[PDB]
């Protein structure tokens, strides 16, 4: 009985596909030719960030657009004023290998995860002033890969056990699990409304689950690779990937297809991180090639380059207002961009 | 959607000869690398074979070199393993696999339990 | 004839010295304007780059100003001596810090781990604060037991051996790292992809390399090995000390900051950056 | 207008006095990454360096401290979270030799993905041909043939330069040899100059792999340190 | 076995497939009416003078 349930999954995928074709009727080659091109997006590092012995992997903005948290592989969470370039706090990790670093909505807590498995959340805001471990949440029988604060007492975490899940801090179990990926889920991205997220695994592969209840609501396909980043679109309704195979892609969620592609023939290195602007004109992505690159969203071309990285690009992110730019790589700098 | 569909096989006396085709769709083919693996009787998963991208470096296991030829084509899109003088411990699901990463040398997970990027399959039964 | 001899001598040896001044001041500019060069070898690498421009100033102040003060009284001005005074402490420093580079270099192939900074400020008072342990005495020495004669005249050798016997055991221990550096790099060669004759050709080009940096020439050929002096062989053996001394610094800036394939990567990352921003 | 700045520059100095201090460890100790697989008895060389001094295993061998790293707990899908392992300065890759079944071919293709990645191209590779007894026995009584699995093992010499242990027969140390020359042809078919290997044939009754590992550990980094002269 | 696997993948298919879409051409509208709504106030687009700047 196994065969026949084959032939109606894959009669079901080819339905679904011609669905996906005929709900195409034009395409972003000629809906948006008639718009004018951004130009040249210039940009200049107006600060650098030092501090980190071993590579930095991660980063999350604050939501003040003043505040930085940086996890580096040394066993260090720090967390800069971007404004003066003042190192707020320092954090030592009981394990070295860091791969993911939240900061809270409203700045009370910073959270971290890797290759323990566990996803230690710090409180900041503490009575005697020096930063401990709040809570240690265990459960993933993989590499927590990315977490983020979908509000206080609630937190979102993807890991290598090929799952997402969405955790109770106080009691310290996970109240719901996410499965359905069958490879590594690299990235998260909360969506504006906090009601909806999306995640993208290790098998070109990204889905929409409910956080409220609890199952994949939509899946995509399209990219060739592993997904290494994702992040929403600011409207919502949209989200970015990018992936081993040099390229990104820009989905709908309620297109459910492929929708913009994001490529240039001399580009053959991965991308490892992917965020958009405050209007979503701009979505920025960090590359193999140790710089990152400013696309226009709507056109797909290159409107901007950022250099001054010796090494691989790591993470990216952009402020709450927009103001700001960063980017830290895995020459132990970060750098502010604007 | 990546897609690796394998066909040709089925059961022949030892001694014998087969070809098992492989056809990918859903990405470019000339730009990472192929190769063939097999799982056996006695649970486990074992590289068989492998190609690059152009073709022109290949490599063979210990216990079939010698035996077995490998080609792709990237004009249609296909990967072919050509079988001869079947042996009784050859009986196996061939999987037409790929690691992900283009432009590389390295080739990770191929023989993975839960592999993404490999195809369903054939039987090869002597 | 001996004029022409001379004349011929003067003019490589400014040669030589002006084209140092320039190769190091350039070399310098290139390791402090980069911002990612600055490993402590680096910074051990622009100290003794400094080291090398102050003497070759300073060399040329005492020919080109003497010179033009007592042709066109200085002796007894109390001027020339603070001048002789600062060629001896400049001489001593590039000599100390020819042996600190070796220093740091037998550090880093057999001692595991140091403290980078404790050791890094040890370094540089090895490198400008010893010379003047011994500079120092021998000027007040050569105040109170010897005349003033601008201070140009050894007359009695006690005098002098204060200020050659700390070169001496400087250059003696640049040639004993430079003995064992050699004996690391043969046994590292000689264990490797056993490779073929290049062991020749690859151990001739690092004793090559190395010979300017540890300043291994005054052990070569300047007062132990059968160089010598005599009714024609003194001209070749002033002529090649005084050449080599001159084009030292010319050779140790080439070989460490444009030969260097840090320098040369950094360089083309820029040159792409420059292209992608214009 | 110093009233709180100055205090922001005081945490600072704090912070950076604080991050000295951890940068004059983290940079004076070798973090080794350990690789291997089942039945490779790995873990009893773990449990060897650790009595007599992912998973976090200290030692300290002349003054000098390793951490070694051995992964536990994760999925066998490593193309993702080897990455964090480009700034190790040493991967100890212990592969059972007597396990040829036709388990060496798996451990040569692992070591050869290990080799061959654009992230490990600088980490030289520590390679432990474990559990030598075994091989020793398997290899007198005769019953496995290593020419089953690799055939050209039929054309197959002693090296001229083979130190053989006394006492030993010459079908064993053919044998060892043979799978030693294995591993080294994936080791210099790429990666010229830039990283080696180290070969070695250990045991579980055998007492030097601590000292094994820092003789590897001192000659790569001497090898780096002359690299960076531009004088090897 | 792989049955339940094979039926959860097949009920998520079958759940997934029936939704609601609409045409491309209208999520590419809203996507070019939320970018031009907000230009304005996007510093990235429009770069800000250098007096309101906090990291000039």
């Amino acid at each position: 009985e196994l065969d026949q349930l084959r032939q109606e999954a894959e009669q079901l995928k080819n339905q679904i596909r011609d669905a996906r074709k005929a709900c195409a009727d034009a395409t972003l080659s000629q809906i948006t030719n008639n718009i004018d091109p951004v130009g040249r997006i210039q940009m200049r590092t107006r600060r650098t960030l030092r501090g980190h012995l071993a590579k930095i992997y991660a980063m999350h903005w604050g939501t003040d657009s003043r505040l930085l948290v940086s996890a580096s592989q040394d066993g260090k969470l720090i967390i800069w004023d971007s404004y003066t370039t003042n190192k707020v706090h320092a954090i030592p990790l009981r394990s070295s290998w860091v791969m993911t670093c939240a900061y809270a909505p409203s700045g009370n807590y910073v959270a971290c995860g890797g290759l323990d498995n566990i996803c230690s959340i710090y409180n900041l805001k503490t009575r005697e002033g020096n930063v401990r471990v709040s809570r240690e949440l265990a459960g993933h029988t993989g590499y927590l890969s990315c977490c983020r604060f979908l509000d206080d007492n609630q937190i979102v975490t993807s890991s290598g056990d090929t799952t997402c899940a969405l955790w109770d801090i106080e009691t310290g179990q996970q109240t719901t699990t996410f499965t359905g990926h069958t490879g590594d889920v690299m990235s998260l991205s909360l969506a504006p409304d906090t009601r909806l997220f999306v995640s993208g695994a290790c098998d070109a592969s990204a889905k929409l689950w409910d956080v409220r209840e609890g199952m994949c609501r939509q899946t995509f396909t399209g990219h060739e690779s592993d997904i290494n980043a994702i992040c929403f679109f600011p409207n919502g309704n949209a989200f970015a990937t990018g992936s081993d195979d040099a390229t990104c892609r820009l989905f709908d969620l309620r297109a459910d297809q492929e929708l913009m592609t994001y490529s240039h023939d001399n580009i053959i290195c991965g991308i490892t991180s992917v965020s958009f602007s405050k209007s979503g004109r701009l979505l920025l992505a960090g590359y193999d090639d140790f710089n990152c690159n400013v696309w226009d969203a709507l056109k797909a071309d290159r409107a901007g380059v950022l250099a001054g990285h010796d090494n691989r690009v790591s993470c990216l992110g952009v402020t709450d207002d927009g103001m700001a730019v960063a980017t830290g790589s895995w020459d132990s700098f970060l750098k502010i961009w604007n | 959607q990546v897609q690796l569909q394998e066909s040709g096989g089925g059961l022949v006396q030892p001694g014998g000869s087969l070809r098992l085709s492989c056809a990918a769709s859903g990405f470019t083919f000339s730009n990472y690398k192929m190769n063939w693996v097999r799982q056996a009787p006695g649970k486990g998963l074992e590289w068989v074979s492998d190609i690059s991208q152009s073709g022109a470096s290949i490599s063979y296991t210990g216990s079939v070199k010698g035996r077995f030829t490998i080609s792709r084509d990237n004009a249609k899109n296909t990967l072919y393993l050509q079988m001869n003088s079947l042996k009784p411990e050859d009986t196996a699901v061939y999987y037409c696999a790929r690691c992900p990463a283009p432009f590389t040398r390295d080739c990770f997970d191929v023989t993975s339990t839960t592999y993404a990027y490999r195809g369903q399959g054939t039987q090869v039964t002597v | 004839s001996p004029e022409e001899q001379l004349l011929f001598l003067y003019i490589i040896y400014t040669v030589g010295y002006a084209l140092s001044f320039s190769a190091l001041v350039i070399a310098s500019a290139i390791l402090l304007g980069f911002r990612h060069l600055h490993c402590t070898r680096n910074y051990i690498h622009l100290n003794l780059f400094a080291s090398f421009i102050l003497r070759a100033l300073s060399v040329f102040i005492k020919d080109a100003a003497l010179k033009w003060m007592y042709s066109t009284s200085y002796q007894d001005s109390l001027s020339c001596r603070l001048v002789f005074l600062l060629m001896q402490y400049c001489v001593a420093a590039n000599y100390y810090w020819l042996l600190v580079e070796g220093v740091y270099l037998y550090t880093l192939l057999a001692f595991s781990v140091l403290s980078e900074q404790w050791i890094f400020r040890l370094y540089v008072s090895i490198g400008w604060g010893v010379p003047l342990l011994f500079v120092v005495p021998w000027g007040i020495v050569k105040y109170l037991y010897e005349d003033e004669g601008c201070w140009t005249r050894n007359s009695n050798m006690n005098y002098w051996l204060i200020i050659r016997l700390p070169i001496l055991f400087a250059i003696g221990v640049n040639f004993l790292i430079f003995v064992r550096v050699i004996c690391i790099v043969v046994s590292k060669l000689k264990a490797n992809l056993m490779c073929k004759t290049d062991i020749k050709c690859r151990l001739a080009k690092s004793t090559l390399t190395l010979i300017p940096l540890l300043g291994t020439h005054e052990v070569i050929f300047a007062f132990v090995m059968d160089e010598h002096a005599r009714g024609t062989l003194r001209f070749i053996k002033l002529f090649t000390e005084l050449s080599f001394t001159s084009f030292q610094g010319l050779m140790v800036a080439i070989l460490y900051c444009f030969v260097n394939n840090e320098v040369q990567l950094e360089f083309r990352k820029s040159w792409e950056r420059w292209r992608l921003e214009h | 207008q110093r009233n709180e700045e100055k205090a922001q520059r005081e945490a600072n100095k704090k912070i950076e006095k604080q991050l000295q201090k951890d940068k004059q460890v983290y940079r004076a100790t070798h973090r080794l990454l350990l690789l291997g697989a089942g039945e490779s008895g790995k873990n009893t060389i773990v449990k060897q360096m650790r009595i007599l001094h992912i998973f976090e295993t200290k030692f300290q061998v002349d003054k000098v401290n390793f951490h070694m790293f051995d992964v536990g707990a994760q999925r066998d899908e490593r193309r993702k979270w080897i990455q964090c392992f480009n700034d190790v300065t040493a991967i100890i890759f212990v592969v059972a030799s007597s396990s040829y079944t036709n388990r060496l071919q798996a451990a040569l293709k692992l070591f050869d993905s290990i080799w061959n990645n654009k992230w490990l191209r600088d980490t030289s590779v520590i390679l432990f041909l474990n559990k030598q007894d075994l091989l020793a026995e398997k290899v007198l009584a005769g019953k496995s043939k290593i020419e089953d699995y690799f055939p050209e093992f039929a054309r197959y010499t002693t090296p001229e330069d083979a130190t053989p242990e006394p006492g030993e027969d010459p079908r064993v140390t053919r044998a060892k040899y043979f799978i030693r020359d294995e591993f080294l042809r994936i080791s210099t078919a790429s990666g010229d100059g830039r990283h080696y290997c180290y070969p070695h044939f250990t045991c579980a009754v055998d007492t030097e792999n601590i000292r094994r590992v820092f003789n590897d550990c001192r000659d790569i980094i001497q090898r780096m340190h002359l690299r960076q002269y531009e004088l090897l | 076995a792989s049955i339940a696997q094979a039926r959860k993948l097949v009920e998520q298919l079958k759940m997934e497939a029936n939704i609601d879409r609409i045409k491309v051409s209208k999520a590419a509208a809203d996507l070019m009416a939320y970018c031009e709504a907000h230009a304005k106030e996007d510093p990235l687009l429009t770069p800000v003078p250098a007096s309101e700047n906090p990291f000039r």
